[PDB]
């Protein structure tokens, strides 16, 4: 009877395998039917139609998500504000962060996951204005759902090209500058006085209140899986090539991993309070073990932390301050996954890339990890804030949903072993 | 063979030159869509409905009667509005014949 | 003196109906002169203005009051102290609504009191679907999503693509169900869903302050939209019978209802005699048709149902608030006739889909409307905003108000009461 | 140091002079000899973007600032201590700003500041009340209705784009009034607006500490722009001195002059038994901040008495400042005259009007002029290039609005207080 009681208490795992199977199955018959597709493009939005609520759902939570967990953890920021230690730890935890999501996007760039097979294009230096302009949000309620763009007009003076600016106010939400907002007013909440600690009372139960709505979406989430799986599967020929393009990301991913946990970490290590780490390494063999099997960070902590512990030596004081912090803040993982995912969204699309929004995806994917207390990041929630921000199409997000099974793993692995470090470097730098 | 958009044009002062923007949003001009060609590109002109400046909540070009597009839109952070027009001009291609 | 007392228990209600005369006065008087010249719509405008005023008042306040009283409730109505008869009962107050909207459809197709001598289906049924989940809530604030069809030209023959512009309007489909499932997040969220739940709470209290200030400038604004939409009909005689004709439609659905879907809702329950059982109760039923307010004769109704016949206190002060405040079927129905109507008198064309989304939005609009006597004009005119039906004839809509919402409300008591009595019978089992 | 105690004393004040005059210095230097207006427009915007970077975050703080303050204030507002009275004072703060605001328009249009050598009256009108009283709240965050003509030309409402503040500016008074008409149950959405208009001023001071170098990329901006500088010039010259004409001939004449009709208790002599507060609020632009010695001197110095003292001077040093509504007034109409568009009436009504009404909802901020005066050019429909003008030279026409502010409030305590006497 245990086999009934175990589909019972992992409903949700067993839900979503079977919509992606089903997905698959459909996809591959539908296409099958007849000698190839014939539908007309209504029958492709009548099909797609359940993507397109699901999709529809989770933008309608992007938004309250967004401006209210940014707002708590920029206001629960005191922990490390009360000493240099804890500033060292931000510090190093942020630059940790952008480092691994501009390592992310550039092997993704790289490496080309996606493509194997004139509209104009903005300018450099204007994507970096435009960048700089949606900072700071002309306006707070209009900023909810339209951004900044410069839109370029075009005038033949007798012959001679004329390419003028307009930067009128492009709809679509933006993100960046609601994180922005949010943050600079979590900061001014904790500045203020015992009234603040009411308004992010506030501002918590919102949010907890949204995570609940998150938790009902994923729920009903398994249909619209299968519905956008079925529905990529027959707009996109040649699954042939989408099954290989998948792989093609999942190798970039777990590369992006290795390279990040084996190369940098090691020289920040190396850097920083100068010995070999590889001793470090060899002493904290077990948790590492234990997070690649487990792939749970939370779970993980306390063994990590005793073995941090016995082995070798530490202040304890230092790690114990550090690790509970740490565990849900840093996310090299997650960035890697986020930068290397939506650079594999962006080309799948065949919509090119200028500075701005990749400079966006990585501040954005730096600014998801101090609001990580409140969402759960390291998921496709994240990346879906990203594809927002960036303004491209999330058909795919179930595609990548159907392969996070297999490179999560990895994701905390790599984000145990950055925390271990930077306990270890922090302790050795705080002994002096 | 389109007809040749005359209402594109745009006064300087006296001087009539040939002007077309990049991005505009939907919600700025209604059904009728008709291609024009200026010395052999194709472009869409109609009618503009943001005379006094927005519509539907989206800004539209100010004090101009006719607009005048492009055919497939810009890649600066123009949100799906692009994708959708990609869908369009591929659906129309393959009607064509 | 000795009628003083008389004059301060309905000043608010005989103030409307003076200005409702006064404003039929006004009319008939400048169409009695020469009233081509001022004929003109920009004089139209003019006279409509303060009309224009008040109507903006109240769309200003729709959102508030919808939003933040649906979030109380549904964090605050949901607990109770009941269990799966629970469910049985919200079921049967949606299927109530859904059967009074649709009988209201049904007799306003037959009727037609419209008389004066599009979208594809399914596309329809999908711009339905998208309105209920919005993919943005500040931007569901005002606009809604709408598709349409175009005809881009390639060098010769018709082409036909819809885009979706989301025209402007107002979906309040999303915002009431998001409202709906952010106060059962709430509920099972726990004690600073409570704190939630009293500052959206005192949020309400504030909105039904304001809403009861519109009221006393209400009568001088529908006066003159009364005058104004009486000068620009070409004949007086021409309004008045459709009027009469809708009126007639509105009270034949809310009787047709009350009188014959809620003894078939007992049909073989026969075991509480149910025209003795629903005259057990008559104070209510007369208090709210002297008063028009749905809460302001709830501590009566309650005090009725438990003294007079069998019920629970605990299944009353859980199911009443319900009926005061989510079960308002008679104004669905108001809404959804004189909808029809408007829609019929513009000489729109009608369909399976807009008339089935309609009525969806006419089944869970009436939701948002809270017990204020004057508070289903707001609705109405939300809904025919987002139906994209022009604002028209809203002014002598408005103008027929002290009988039809007093119907509206005695149904809404009485479809209160039957379902207690559905609860009441079906515990005991 | 002494002189650095001094200087540490008032930072930013001394920080954004030399923001201006490295501004003017910077700018006159580049288009000497440094390519001169050869610049494209493109690299004049490259150039001015820390002040576009200023002038949006200026234009985002006001929404809150405005519907979070004025709802608290009028929460917090108890009219019923004093029964009969809190009418004629708000009768009394509505009509002082209505005539200064007047007397601002009208001695800008007399005196023309940089004057180089389309709709009815009455659909003016009707789009100015229509607009008090808005459709939605959430689309009157950033628009506001108006009126088209298109077919004799009927005329259609489009609801354009721009912030409307006379719609904010009402519905928080009601809305306020409402929550304290309530009674105990509403205390903590009091709270909640209050610590929430806290955070808005806090970032509002994060903002002026910034503001220094936009206004320096502004005017350099702006000064390289222009082929004419004399002219240029010549129009702050003129703007400055219609400006501070006008809110010192109001502050010297209609004050005391309605003083004097109403009590003839010799109106100058209780501006001289008022001294150094007026020095205070000269010195530190912030009318909260002068709020305390003034309570000390006009309570050691005349008999107002403390009773009607914090029943008015809280309230009158947050929705009375005339002075602001004629320094937006002059502002705006300068900019329009900049411009050359010509004015009619029904837009000098409804720019007036909303003037009054968004400087009752502005704030005591030490530059609270500026994020009204930019709200307001953009309601009525103007371009937004001549600010850095007003920006730049903000430092002396804001002391002396400032003084404006404060001895109108004084005078309305004292003529409470007279009134109360009877």
């Amino acid at each position: 009877d245990q086999v009934r009681r175990f589909l019972r208490r992992n409903l949700l795992v067993l839900l979503t395998v079977s919509g992606v199977l089903a997905g698959v199955a459909l996809g591959l018959g539908v296409r099958g039917a007849g000698g190839g597709l014939a539908l007309s493009r209504a029958q492709l939005t009548y099909f797609a139609f359940p993507g397109e609520l699901l999709l529809r759902l989770l933008r309608m939570i992007i938004l309250p998500l967004v401006v209210c967990s940014l707002i708590g953890g920029a206001a629960s920021l005191d922990p490390g504000a009360l000493g240099r230690l804890g500033a060292w730890a931000l510090l190093f935890f942020l630059v940790t962060t952008l480092l691994a999501s501009a390592l992310g996007v550039g092997l993704a760039l790289a490496l080309q996951p996606g493509a194997a097979s004139n509209a104009p294009s903005k300018e450099v230096l204007d994507s970096f204005l435009d960048l700089a302009r949606n900072i700071f949000p002309s306006n707070l309620v209009s900023a909810a759902f339209r951004s900044y763009s410069t839109t370029y007009e075009e005038r033949t003076i007798t012959g001679t090209r004329v390419k003028v600016p307009v930067g009128q106010e492009v709809e679509g939400m933006n993100i960046l500058g609601l994180v922005v907002f949010a943050i600079v007013f979590g900061v001014a909440l904790r500045k203020l006085g015992p009234e603040g600690e009411e308004l992010i009372r506030f501002f918590n139960s919102f949010n907890e209140a949204t995570m609940v709505l998150v938790s009902w979406i994923m729920w009903y989430a398994p249909v619209g899986i299968m519905f956008l799986v079925a529905s990529k599967i027959v707009e996109m020929e040649d699954v042939v090539l989408l099954f290989t393009s998948l792989g093609k990301y999942i190798f970039c991913c777990i590369l992006g991993h290795a390279i990040h946990g084996l190369i940098v970490l090691p020289l920040i290590y190396f850097a920083f309070t100068r010995k070999n780490p590889y001793r470090f390494l060899l002493g904290l063999l077990t948790p590492l073990a234990t997070a690649f099997g487990t792939s749970s960070s939370s779970a993980t902590l306390p063994l990590m932390m005793k073995c941090v512990e016995e082995n070798n030596g530490v202040d304890k004081r230092i790690s114990r301050f550090i690790l509970p912090i740490g565990a849900t803040v840093n996310m090299d993982g997650a960035a890697i996954f986020q930068c290397v995912a939506a650079v594999f969204i962006a080309q799948l699309n065949n919509v090119p890339l200028n500075f701005g929004q990749i400079i966006t995806i990585l501040v954005t994917a730096t600014a998801s990890s101090v609001g990580a207390a409140g969402i759960p990041a390291g998921g496709v929630l994240t990346l879906a804030i990203i594809l927002e921000a960036i303004g491209l199409p999330t058909h795919d997000l179930s595609l990548i949903l159907a392969v996070d099974w297999l490179v999560d793993r990895t994701t905390t692995v790599v984000n145990v072993e950055g925390d271990a470090l930077g306990a270890g470097i922090l302790q050795h730098l705080n002994d002096k | 063979a389109p007809p040749s958009c005359r209402e594109c044009y745009q006064s300087l002062h006296m001087q009539q030159y040939f002007t077309y923007h990049t991005h505009i949003e939907r919600s700025c001009y209604g059904n009728l869509i008709e291609e024009c060609v200026e010395s052999g590109k194709s472009y869409y002109k109609v009618k503009n409905l943001g005379v006094c400046g927005s519509r539907n909540g989206a800004i539209c070009p100010r004090g101009k009667q006719w607009l005048c597009f492009t055919k497939i839109g810009q890649w600066g952070v123009n949100t799906q509005v692009l994708e959708d027009i990609k869908r369009e001009q591929i659906i129309a291609k393959a009607k064509a014949s």
